[PDB]
RNA sequence: UUGACCUCGGAUCAGGUAGGAGGACCCGCUGAACUUAAGCAUAUCAAUAAGCGGAGGAAAAGAAACCAACAGGGAUUGCCCUAGUAACGGCGAGUGAAGCGGCAACAGCUCAAAUUUGAAAGCUGGCUUCGGCCCGCGUUGUAAUUUGGAGAGGAUGCUUU
RNA sequence: GAAUCAUCGAAUCUUUGAACGCACAUUGCGCCCGCCGGUAUUCCGGCGGGCAUGCCUGUUCGAGCGUCAUUU
């Protein structure tokens, strides 16, 4: 009826199968340097994947959509240096 | 679970049946048949799930409760009245000699001490009736075909016939022969 | 080319050649084993046998007591004065079915 | 009229209902194989205007192809690549046409209309016996489909001077040194 | 030098078990049984069941490999598949509610409930089974016995009343042939019933008919195999009767009239046209059958032995000689009861029986009613 | 543990997706199907007007041919076919519209309830393109239209029209401009809380 | 319990299909370097050579989202001319068309977009006495009509098979 | 009616090879249908018909709480 049991079985099988088997810094740089403002940020945030249901959907389908919903934005060597320095630990 | 369509349909069936029964009761029980008594075999068919008290008592007298029951009967005044009363549930008509012979031979059961034993033995037949003038199953057959004074006793002794359900095979004078080979 | 129309009543009321038209002898293959024929009816089966065949009442009671299929003969003789006294046999259809199952369920050995 | 309404949907394909349908169908296509058989098209209006017929011998095949760069760009379109893969898959059929049906962040999805040349209904139909003829073997491989013509620049005008009659043939014609008898 | 396995070779090659045979033939158990009985296959016994199959039991039955190969190469396999697809189609129609298309589907089906004839065509297999009309006459023993059983028996789901009626007509036609050709030779009656022995083309044919009573069917009996046997012997008797009437010149099938049959003519219903010791027994005799006597056996034997005129009671049947006992024409009357016209002679069915068997006119004084009957003898 | 077949797993996953996802109003009103009594009465009338099958059509053609060898009115029958029915609705020749709820290209239908609403013809959505294809003598049909019937059933046609346009139309008209879904189960609730 | 509809599969089931070869000419993909610039790197060589895929007797192209500014032309294709002009260019080396005009040949069409709706009129297979009987496809659309220098529908009166 | 004749519409056409039951460097090894001979219902040997893949149409079979119902 509610499908909870079948969803439980599907998620358990997906977990068993799993067990068996720069862009952000670029945007931060564009916001910091006087290049893109708040309105431009929301304008660019209105993408083809806007209003993507993420809470009521099964974990496996959400993982597939997260794998295949990545838009390619230009990156910069300054952003690469920044992310390398951020990831460099003690 | 049962539904309002069935409630309404059953109530209208009961109402119309009551109206028709009152119609016959008020009208004179005179059928368009000669005053001579006849022989008619009657087989009952499930027409209505619920039956009024008068047809129920008539069917009780005619012992036609279990499915696909038939029996021979005298066509007289009172019997014709009862048949006209129970008309929707019964289908009746003149039997054939071959029809009655085949019916008795293929499906024949004797009633003794409230038990239904097959008409295997003329010895059993005579231990049952014996002194009334019957001498065998063929004697019962001839009595039924040409009614005698012992017809009531013979009808009481013979168990009501249970015809096999056909797969597709009012009053009619003769087609009961086709129907009896159909259910036999 | 097209048959003119005929209604279903006509179609309903509307709805042999010799087997050995060309017959030649055929040798019987050795592999085939014909089923043995049933024995002819004996003197014992008769409804009105000579008094010698009549069994004792005690033997009749013992036969009735014995369980079915445990007897050498399925029948014991009985004497009837008239044919109308003779009753139909109970296991005629059962014997028919048993011999059919013997024909088509029991192996045949030469 | 229903095909006209479907055409309007395909025009406003970015709307809510069409976006939902393409989302669900994209999930289904990812779950299925790279190449698979459709008896009925996903966009019947587009299939009909491209030439799909409700006949024994017409099939649709749905194919997913990797998208992106090959900074050298692969001059053959993803549509042509899908048609060619369909050709190697079922070399028996003839590629009638192809149309985009869906797209993702990694794969682009096409549906190809294919015709059976050995079925006598297709042989009888005088509108398709042309592709029954042997000249149309591997049109996708020779670039004879719509994507092939678009990539070959088979259009009229001064904008297509070098390719209206064949690029290589035009090159050869312009670079032949013709010498007559009476020079 | 080649190494060769024991199991793959020998009796395992020659014989196959029932389960292996049904798995190879690819049919369900009832259809497999029907086809095996149709082709006449019997299991037989191998010399070494362990050698046939190391894993075997005495209860297990084996089958002939060549016989299974024939079963594969019978076209009734294809007819089986087509018919099964046809019940699939009629179920299609019934589920969809297409009453008319369902009617045409059952028309194509030609089901043996309305049909009364075999659902399938068995002419080729009966031809293969019986190379000779002599073999047909040899199997006529079981054929006639079993069909007369079915003429007596009532109808069930597996055996329709129409097909029982056709079996009754076939039995009546065979009886008409017997009475025409005087082929009947010996009659014995016992508690089981009446055994008839008739000589046709030098072949003795035996068949047993039970008495006219309500026969109980209590117990575990299967009508489906029994109904298949019905179809067997019905088709076989039809073909044999056609052949016999062609041999004697009388047209086939003989015409029978429905109104007289319904009133109860029985044997008298059929009309036979010749062109398209036995007789001297009762060559010139007039016989009457009383109400108690067995009408069908008595008339059958009298007509088979040439008694010209037999009459009986009106309730017994229709299409007879004068029913009135006061008629002086009746030389002999068969009465078995616990009139007294001086001209008529009162005799018994046992008198007729022994007179027919001995062919020496056994004394009616010895066989008079009201006295203890001397024991009879079995001609066999 | 045990492993399920690929297509079975995919098919169950698709039903889970349809019942989980937030549904646009068109597919939502597709989800909202009518009741058993209305379906049964409509099926009764539609069966009394089911189209002639091929056997009896050829039979009546042969009837007419033999009559020519050795007088009618316009046939009233249920009209079937997506394009035919949408044109009939556009021309306002349709009296009642029945729509299959399971057209596997769903775009074939998305606009049909709305066009019926604006045109004015009463419409309903029934379960089973299979039942549509059995009402007609086919395997499947997308839409079924009743345009005009004979005299004897004017009354029951009008009564069925009123019954549907009140008791299904208003009932699913109060709530059809929203988005469906939201059928999260216990594990879904716990997963969302943990997320 | 039963029977559909849809989807996905198996069968040494029935009927067919694809390989490879050849590749002078043809249609696409992919794609160098030597050399020249008296050195060389852009360029050139060359949208070539090698490699890959695909047909035929020809292939390809083809009936304008064209040319043009005309007093207009009028599918495509090949020759002459336009012309070493325009145009582009380490403005060096160099690269390099097209309209028009004279010719050769010349042929126009099929669809999707409509409701046959007073009648799926269409088609596949096997079974044949070869004449007509079924099964299936299909309304999520097969016949007829129609394709924008058009057409449909009525009325109308001529003329064709 | 000759020919190392011409034409050529009819046949035979060994093993391989796109190479196709598996193997291939063995005249080896397999499974289904039928036959033949030698003690032969069993044993042996041989012979004939067959058994690749992807796809299309049709036939048949199977699976799926995907899904529809079915009290008149």
């Amino acid at each position: 009826e509610d499908g909870d049991q079948l969803e439980r079985e599907l998620d358990a099988m997906y977990e068993h199968y799993k067990e068996r088997k720069a862009e952000a810094m670029t945007l931060a740089h564009q916001l910091a340097t006087g290049e893109k403002t708040k309105a431009d940020l929301i304008d660019e945030g209105y993408n083809k994947y806007a209003f993507k249901q993420k809470e009521g959907l099964p974990d496996w389908f959400l993982e597939d959509e997260a794998k295949h919903d990545k838009p390619i934005k230009p990156i910069t060597k300054e952003a690469a240096q920044a992310i390398k320095e951020k990831l460099r630990a003690l | 679970f049962k539904r309002a369509e069935k409630y309404v349909k059953e109530y209208r069936e009961q109402e119309r049946e009551k109206i028709r029964l009152a119609r016959i009761a008020k009208q004179q029980g005179s059928f368009h048949i000669p005053a001579e008594a006849k022989l008619v075999f009657v087989i009952r068919i499930k027409g209505i799930n619920k039956i009024p008290p008068k047809p129920r008592k008539i069917l009780q007298l005619l012992r036609l409760r279990q499915i696909n029951n038939g029996v021979f009967v005298k066509v007289t005044k009172a019997t014709a009245e009862m048949i006209k009363i129970v008309e929707p549930w019964v289908a009746y008509g003149y039997p054939n000699l071959k029809s009655v012979r085949e019916l008795i031979y293929k499906r024949g059961y004797g009633k003794v001490n409230g038990q239904r034993i097959p008409l295997t033995d003329n010895a059993i037949i005579e231990e049952n009736l014996g002194k009334y003038g019957i001498i065998c199953i063929e004697d019962l057959i001839h009595e039924i075909f040409t009614v005698g004074p012992n017809f009531k006793q013979a009808a009481n002794f013979l168990w009501p016939f249970k015809l096999s359900n056909p797969n597709g095979g009012g009053n009619r004078e003769e087609h009961i022969n086709a129907l009896i080979r159909a259910m036999n | 080319r097209i048959l003119p129309y005929k209604p279903p009543e006509e179609r309903e009321r509307e709805e042999f050649y010799d087997l050995w038209q060309n017959e030649e002898p055929q040798p019987p293959n050795p592999m085939h084993i014909p089923a043995p024929k049933l024995p002819p009816p004996g003197y014992d089966l008769s409804y009105n046998p000579p008094p010698e065949y009549l069994p004792t009442k005690e033997e009749r009671e013992e036969w009735e007591k014995m369980d079915p299929e445990d007897r050498e003969k399925d029948y014991l003789p009985t004497k009837y004065d008239s044919l109308r006294k003779v009753p139909a046999w109970g296991n005629f259809v059962k014997e028919r079915f048993e011999r059919c199952m013997d024909l088509y369920l029991a192996p045949r050995v030469r | 009229g229903a095909l006209k309404y479907l055409e309007e949907l395909s025009k406003k394909k970015q709307s809510d209902v069409v976006r939902f349908l393409l989302r669900v169908r994209c999930w289904e296509y990812r779950q299925l194989n790279v190449i698979h058989r459709a008896s009925r098209p996903s966009r019947p209006d587009k299939a009909r205007r491209l030439g799909y017929k409700a006949k024994q011998g017409y099939v649709i095949y749905r194919v997913r192809v990797r998208r992106g760069g090959r900074q050298l760009k692969y001059q053959r379109s993803l549509r042509a690549t899908a048609e060619e893969r369909v050709g190697r898959r079922c070399s028996n059929l003839r590629v009638l046409n192809s149309y985009w049906v869906n797209q993702d962040s990694t794969y682009k999805y096409y549906e190809v209309i294919l015709v059976d040349p050995n079925h006598k209904a297709i042989r009888r139909d005088p509108r398709i016996n042309w592709i029954c003829n042997p000249v149309h073997k591997h049109r996708e491989c020779r670039g004879l489909t719509s994507t092939g013509k678009k990539s070959r620049g088979l259009n009229k005008g001064h904008r297509f001077n070098k390719t209206r009659a064949g690029r290589r043939k035009t090159w050869k014609r312009h670079n032949t040194l013709s010498l007559w008898r009476y020079r | 030098g080649k190494a060769k396995k024991k199991g793959k070779s020998g009796a395992a090659r020659n014989y196959m078990t029932r389960t292996q045979a049904v798995k190879k033939l690819q049919l369900s158990l009832p259809d497999f049984r029907k086809l095996c009985i149709w082709k006449g296959i019997y299991p037989r016994e191998p010399r070494d069941r362990r050698k046939v199959n190391k894993s075997a039991t005495a209860s297990t039955t084996f089958y002939y490999t060549k016989d299974i190969q024939y079963l594969l190469h019978e076209p009734l396999l294809q007819k089986f598949r087509e018919q099964k697809a046809l019940e699939k189609k009629i179920s299609r129609a019934l589920g969809r509610g297409d009453v008319s298309n369902a009617a045409r589907l059952e028309r194509n089906a030609n089901l043996p409930e309305k049909t009364g004839k075999p659902r399938y065509t068995l002419n080729h297999i009966i031809r293969e089974r019986y190379p000779t009309f002599q073999d047909a006459l040899r199997d006529l023993d079981d054929c006639l016995s079993m069909l007369f059983l079915f003429a007596n028996l009532p109808s069930t789901t597996a055996v329709p009343a129409k097909m029982i009626a056709r079996c009754e007509r076939l039995c009546h036609e065979f009886q008409h042939y017997l009475i025409v050709t005087h082929s009947l030779r010996k009659s014995f009656l016992s508690i089981k019933g009446i055994y008839y022995q008739a000589n046709i083309q030098g072949e003795d044919i035996l068949w047993l008919v039970p008495y006219k009573f309500n026969q109980r069917i209590v117990g575990d009996v299967d009508f489906r195999i029994m109904g298949t046997f019905v179809e067997f012997y019905m088709t076989l008797l039809g073909f044999v009767n056609y052949r016999l009437y062609t041999s004697i010149g009388l047209k086939y099938p003989p015409k029978f009239d429905q109104v007289k049959d319904d009133q109860g003519a029985e044997l008298a219903a059929f009309s036979l046209e010749g062109l398209n010791d036995p007789s001297q027994l009762f060559a010139n005799f007039t016989f009457f059958l009383s109400r108690e006597t067995p009408r069908q056996p008595l008339e059958f034997i009298l007509r088979a032995f040439g008694c010209k005129r037999i009459g009986w009671d009106a309730v017994l049947g229709e299409g007879a000689f004068t029913t009135d006992e006061s008629d002086p024409r009746i030389t002999h009357q068969i009465i078995d009861r616990p009139g007294r016209y001086p001209g008529r002679i009162y005799v018994q069915p046992q008198w007729v029986w022994d007179s027919i068997n001995d062919e020496e006119l056994k004394p009616p004084e010895l066989y008079a009613p009201g006295a203890q009957l001397p024991p009879h003898l079995s001609p066999f | 543990m045990v492993k399920w077949p690929e297509y079975i797993r995919l098919q169950r996953q698709k039903k889970i997706l349809r019942m989980r996802l937030k549904v646009p109003p068109a597919i939502a009103q597709f989800q909202y199907t009518l009741d058993k009594n209305l379906a049964a009465q409509a099926f009764k009338l539609l069966n009394k007007y089911r189209p002639e099958t091929k056997q009896e059509k050829k039979e009546r053609l042969l009837r007419e041919a033999t009559a020519i060898k050795e007088v009618s009115k316009k046939p009233y029958t249920v009209k079937y076919g997506l394009n035919h029915v949408v044109g009939l609705i556009e021309n306002k020749k349709a009296s009642l519209v029945l729509i299959a709820n399971d057209v596997d290209p769903i775009e074939l239908v998305v606009f049909l309830p709305a066009l019926c609403r604006k045109m004015g013809i009463p419409y309903a959505i029934i379960k089973g393109k299979a039942r549509l294809g059995t009402l007609v003598h086919k395997k499947t049909a997308a839409v079924v239209a009743i345009t005009e019937v004979r005299s004897e059933d004017k009354n029951e046609l009008a009564k069925l029209i009123s019954a549907v346009k009140e008791g299904y139309l208003e009932k699913v008209e109060d709530t059809r401009k929203r988005w469906g879904g939201g059928i999260m189960g216990f594990k879904a609730q716990k997963r969302e809380e943990k997320r």
